């Protein structure tokens, strides 16, 4: 055949040094990273939990003994203690980047080195959107949005000192105290104009990003609408990481989610390609479904 | 409780594993010392530090 | 004249079941000049 | 596998310890070099060009071997085959650049330069025809640097003598014609009566990636089908393969610098 035109791939996920129009991509100006890579908001707010295996067990007290008033010589009565159990399991993230070795030699010598933070960003975002908002095919049967939905612990209405204090009060109604707020940066516009009419104190520090003195955390996700605000006792949100991000780079495997122009699976050895695999194990547990409340626009 | 020794002083913190070992400053959070190098010394049983 | 190149598409990431296939994704960049 | 008949492969490129007739190459004596190595002629004549990055094109080959063959028949096979592959690459490159043969990827070649400029002499080998061939270059202020020939025509060259000095114009020991060195091409495409000459400094080449070798015991050779049609799996089929690749680039700086003599 001696077919020298470059290989077409489906999906077009393969990086290449040569374009199908014949353009050859020497002298490539390495792109500069505009933004700052985002942290995991769950890893910021939640409580870490050591976890050796892919599963973890918790046990807590539930019932405590009583007491009785007894006359002299009277029979002292019995009482009983009781406990309850809970458990959490991990799930695996991952992605693969395939690269043509010509590309890795004559175009972007550092490409895999430049992707590792962008992968860590995409993994942290996937985790946050799964656990907080129950979005992105949440693997856990657990999430903040889902706990709020099952408890119906939702306030309807506009951002007001009235509603935000009612929102926090909704937690001590269950003998829990609020610890932080989760919000969409689009809405600090609204928070930056609600003021207490007696004291003329503003409920929001524009300077410290504190709302009623509690710390505010911003989600970059597009799922949380402007008018929505979330609060809870985040010490009741437990997370674990059995396997921190593991990268591995392989020169001889077969890919199968990518096909050659003729439909054959991509063989990295035979086709002279290299591919970078990244994976991570992450586990999430809501210790108390009642510890979270949400404010939504009516 | 964490003590961090540097060439000019000791920093002191509190941590717990639950919060992810976020080092929080403490009462008398820093304490100067008059040496000019880190005070802790390590001895090794052999090149590999094996027992 | 000046020229710039910026990251434009971040790679995605997938949840993968035990022993399932990890799917692929790509970054992309965009050129500008001023 | 437990197969007692050897595995038939398509194409039949896999090295095997057992022949189709059931003969087993145990205690097999190592082959010997019946011929010398054929160095690249355009790498000898042409001018090297320092080049960074890629126009370049990629040469490559894969050699599969049955590990039985690699253990019992010929253990050092892959160490002794590496230079023979390098020769195969040199021949493919020479044949592409000079003769425009073998599905050359470049749009450039000496054969195309000559066919464009029509700088061809019809005639038998004679001192006058050799002088005319050289004059086809010196007409355009370019002087011949060497000759390219099919070795099988030295029988013709020995029959030419300068009638002034009355001596052989071709030094059969130096293998030089009219004082210029003659290189021999073993390829079958340059015919008996054909001779080429030019100022090879006008032919430029580059090698962004020198010949690289990788031995693998794990890949799948999509291109080699088992008799049942499934692709060959090296690990499961207990097989080994060597991959070799190179990048070469060819440029012709002045296509009038080459001339060809051909039978009438």
């Amino acid at each position: 055949s001696n077919n020298v035109k470059p290989q077409v791939f489906n999906p077009d996920n393969v990086m290449m040094h040569e374009k199908k129009d014949g353009t050859l991509m020497n002298e490539f100006t390495t792109p500069i990273l505009q933004e700052v890579m985002e942290n995991s908001k769950i890893m910021q707010l939640g409580k870490y939990e050591p976890m050796e295996g892919t599963e973890k067990k918790f046990t807590f007290w539930a019932d405590k003994p009583g007491a009785y008033w007894v006359g002299e010589g009277q029979k002292i009565e019995t009482s009983k203690a009781t406990w309850v159990n809970a458990t959490m399991r991990a799930f695996k993230l991952g992605v693969i980047l395939p690269v043509t070795k010509e590309f890795l030699n004559y175009t972007y010598s550092q490409f895999f080195e430049e992707m590792k933070p962008m992968i860590a960003e995409a993994f942290y975002k996937k985790f946050d959107e799964a656990g907080i908002l129950n979005q992105g095919n949440n693997p856990f049967g657990k999430s903040i949005a889902q706990s709020i939905e099952k408890t119906n612990k939702v306030i309807k209405g506009d951002f007001t000192q009235d509603n935000i204090i009612d929102l926090e009060a909704l937690l001590e109604d269950d003998e829990l105290e609020a610890n932080a707020f989760i919000s969409k940066t689009q809405n600090r516009s609204l928070l930056r104009k609600i003021v207490d009419p007696e004291t003329k104190e503003r409920i929001y520090d524009r300077n410290s990003d504190s709302l009623d003195g509690l710390p505010v955390v911003n989600l970059k996700s597009s799922n949380l609408k402007r008018g929505e605000l979330i609060t809870g006792d985040f010490d009741k949100l437990i997370y674990g990481i059995p396997q921190l991000i593991e990268y591995k780079i392989d020169e001889t495997a077969q890919l199968s989610t990518v096909k050659n122009e003729d439909g054959t699976p991509v063989n990295l050895f035979e086709q002279d390609m290299v591919a970078l695999r990244a994976t991570m194990h992450v586990a999430l547990h809501i210790a108390d479904d009642k510890a979270f409340a949400k404010l939504v626009p009516a | 409780t964490v003590d961090l020794f540097t060439s000019h002083g000791v920093y002191r913190y509190l941590t717990n594993r639950t919060n992810g070992l976020k080092l929080t400053p403490r009462e008398n959070s820093f304490e100067s010392h008059s040496f000019e190098r880190m005070p802790i010394t390590e001895f090794s049983n052999n090149e590999r530090r094996k027992g």
